[PDB]
């Protein structure tokens, strides 16, 4: 039981480029859930202003399923939905 | 010159206190102890002493665990004493094991009697070499 | 007792004695199911088990 | 020897017993000529034949 | 921002804890003299019951209804065999295994978030510390209650309030089949478990000097 | 970090008294043999003694053992 | 001038504060014990009877043992150039002792560990025979 | 900051009395643990004296206790 | 005794003897379809089979 639209923390492990859409996975490290993974993909957006990452695939240590809450993110310490990359 | 005063000493007030209710408790237990043990003067001990007959000062080695009188007719047959028994045996045996190296056969029959206890006793004639096995009533 | 029953008054009842966790309170180990408390100002244990 | 009762045995000690729904027992043991009985939280000694 | 305390608190632990059971293992064989369980084991390899003792209660229900004795006795634990006594260790030490890892994603970047993370870390060390203390304390209570109702059961049993347990030994002689035997099989089983005896007619009360 | 320093050096190992046996005739300080008697008294680990760690996995940090106490210091806060 | 109050020691520490202070009430409520315990019961007699003391048992000694008994009544055997003699058979259950002194008497000795074993073991010894000789309980 | 000051100088916190203790073996003044005998006077908080704050939360600004008496200077006023 | 009868009798029997397992302990050989266990710091042998 989430409250809609809350903020969690989450690290960002294997990196990928903007180029061909995949299964990219982070790990959740602080909040109740810990150790926590979730896979999922990102967007091409029209300009090269920003970028965003879709994330639905949440998968819970200990029990065996794999829930399918999709959410997004933002940029810590700049609160930010862009990407932190080069674009010239 | 140089003393070095003892490494485990109490040098702290936690120490002292600590050793000092051991010492305390130590002290009560062992009293407690004292008093409650129960003891017997040996002027009147339920024992079997020494014969000290010249043939038992053998030295031998005995491993067993069974039936009393056969052994003990086995060890009057060694020491070339006669055997008898009174009494009329319990259906069910008295069994005493012994594992012994090197002893004499006056302490291996000092064993045999204060294992058997109130269940029969063994008396020895050195004047008439002689050995009775008394059973209970 | 027939259809319409249980109506009888209750009668008296001696009242139970104190609750035998107090034993263990004051021995100083928390009863089971229980969770500590946090208290300042002097020296006192407290603990929360049946919202008691 | 079968011995049946509603109290316990002490001294002399049991190698089988059963009990019933209503609070019966009964022991199966070897021969012994003195038996200890416990009930009422008092304990007390009493003798048989054969 | 709060990986520092969650840290923090790990590390104070964990050193905590360490500090204070390799300070106890220093200190050993005083602990073990004080609490001398073996000495108070009964004839039989029994261990004997614990005893646990109220004074002046009183409990109120509503109105008119309030009962109020004066002394008060339980049997906590019945008493059981026994192959060998416990020990302080059981009671009183504590494990303690090293975390190592402080999962390096919120690291100091600006000079204040190092200063809070530093601060916060702190405060959590500190909160660590003092609940391995209470930790201790729970333990330190745990054992006093065991040995106090075993000292209890014994002054009591002395006090003629409790009778002593009742154990009883069926001996048998060779026993088994051709090919399995025993010389001599002893069955121990123990009948009459330690209780509280509520004819005062028999109490017996002493007197020092 | 020679057993055998100042002596003649390491001849063999003895493994019924799980020592090195130095060139010259005496047993070297140093063991050989983990089946030897060592005189340690301090130690580590969780859920020690008792059923040791029990092989669950818990989604929370709740940790238990196999006699069914548990362990906040093996276990995590909140 | 300066003042000061004359017990300074070093630093102690809040766990082995706590440990004497469970240590004190345990410490009362055994002395209270066996106080109680001895006024009830009347004493009858000492074991310096049973084994009494004789010559070439003042060597002094000084342990700190905490295991079985054989090995410690074979060592003092051995220092006391007596014979060393079994009665009974050593029940599955070992009989632990721990003892912990200083520079007491060899007949002291001996007479402690007869009272810490208690109801399981006996001591005698005949002097004239140079002999001392342990008695396991015939119990069981 | 220094309780001992111009003393020997802190030595250790005895927990006992929850006091620090000078090297000059006179008692410090400070407290040094929650477990010490303070004599606050004074207390923060709403809904006190009562079955305390009671834990659910509701829409209005309205504030119960638990033994239901509402603490109208906690709640907010209109 | 019928349906609503109590009826709830129990039955004890003689208690048996220690394993023969460990005379094959003790003779040395481990116990078969057990594993060896790792024993450090001392001078014994070590075999689960059974969570024993």
């Amino acid at each position: 039981i989430i409250k809609t639209g809350d903020i969690m923390f989450a690290v960002l492990d294997t990196s990928v480029n903007s180029d061909e859409p995949g299964p990219i996975l982070a790990t959740i490290v602080t909040g109740k859930l810990k150790g926590s993974k979730l896979i999922g993909s990102f967007n091409l957006p029209s300009n090269a202003d920003k970028m965003v990452i879709t994330f639905n695939t949440m998968s819970i240590p200990g029990a065996e399923k794999t829930i399918s809450i999709s959410a997004y993110a933002i940029d810590p310490n700049t609160a930010r939905t862009a990407l932190a990359s080069r674009t010239n | 010159k140089f003393k070095k005063p003892p490494i485990n000493n109490p040098s702290d007030d936690a120490t002292i206190k600590l050793a000092e209710a051991a010492v305390s408790v130590s002290d009560s237990m062992l009293e407690m102890a004292k008093v409650e043990k129960v003891i017997t003067p040996p002027s009147k001990d339920n024992t079997l002493t020494i014969p000290n007959a010249y043939n038992l000062q053998a030295r031998a080695s005995v491993d067993w665990s069974g039936p009393i009188e056969e052994l003990t007719a086995r060890i009057a047959k060694a020491a070339h004493f006669r055997f008898r028994v009174l009494g009329k045996s319990p259906s069910v045996p008295v069994l005493i094991s012994i594992s012994t190296k090197d002893e004499s056969l006056a302490e291996i029959l000092r064993d045999i009697d204060y294992q058997a206890g109130k269940k029969a006793s063994i008396h020895v004639y050195p004047n008439s070499q002689v050995v009775e096995l008394r059973y209970a009533k | 007792y027939g259809p319409n029953a249980k109506s009888m008054p209750t009668e008296e009842g001696i009242p139970p004695s104190a609750n035998d966790l107090l034993l263990h309170v004051l021995e100083g180990v928390p009863p089971p199911g229980s969770r500590r408390l946090v208290v300042s100002g002097g020296d006192a244990r407290a603990w929360l088990s049946n919202e008691k | 020897m079968y011995v049946r009762t509603n109290l316990t045995i002490l001294s002399p000690g049991w190698l089988a017993s059963m009990t019933s729904a209503d609070g019966t027992h009964a022991y199966e043991m070897q021969k012994s000529p003195v038996l200890l009985v416990s009930w009422h939280g008092k304990v007390m000694q009493l003798k048989v034949e054969g | 921002k709060e990986t520092a305390l969650s840290v923090g608190a790990q590390a104070g632990l964990a050193w905590r804890a360490k500090i204070i059971d390799e300070q106890l293992n220093k200190q050993a064989r005083n602990l073990d003299a004080i609490y001398d369980f073996n000495s108070l084991v009964l004839e039989h390899n029994i261990l004997p019951p614990v005893l646990l003792e109220g004074r002046n209660t009183l409990n109120l229900a509503d109105a008119q209804s309030i009962r109020i004795s004066d002394r008060t006795y339980k049997v906590a634990k019945q008493a059981h065999f026994i192959t060998t006594p416990p020990t302080w260790r059981q009671y009183l030490w504590m494990d303690y295994v090293k975390p190592e890892a402080p999962n390096v994603t919120l690291l100091p970047k600006t000079k204040a978030e190092k200063e809070i993370w530093c601060i916060y870390t702190e405060r959590g060390w500190k909160n660590g510390i003092d609940q391995a203390n209470t930790i201790l304390e729970e333990n330190i209570a745990r054992i006093k209650e065991d040995f106090g109702g075993m000292i209890l059961y014994r002054k009591l049993l002395a006090m003629n309030m409790v009778s002593p347990p009742y154990v009883s030994h069926t001996d048998l002689g060779v026993t088994g089949d051709g090919s399995e035997i025993h010389i001599d099989d002893r069955v121990l089983r123990i009948t009459a478990l330690p209780e509280l005896n509520v004819n005062s007619a028999e109490w017996r009360a002493a007197v020092a000097k | 970090d020679g057993c055998c320093s100042k002596m003649g050096g390491i001849n063999y190992c003895d493994s019924s008294a799980g020592r090195l046996v130095c060139n010259n005739g005496f047993y070297s300080t140093c063991y050989c043999t983990r089946h030897a008697v060592m005189d340690l008294q301090f130690l580590m680990g969780c859920c020690l003694w008792h059923g040791g760690v029990y092989p669950q996995l818990n989604s929370s940090g709740l940790v238990v053992c196999n006699d069914g106490y548990v362990s906040e210091e093996c276990s995590l806060q909140k």
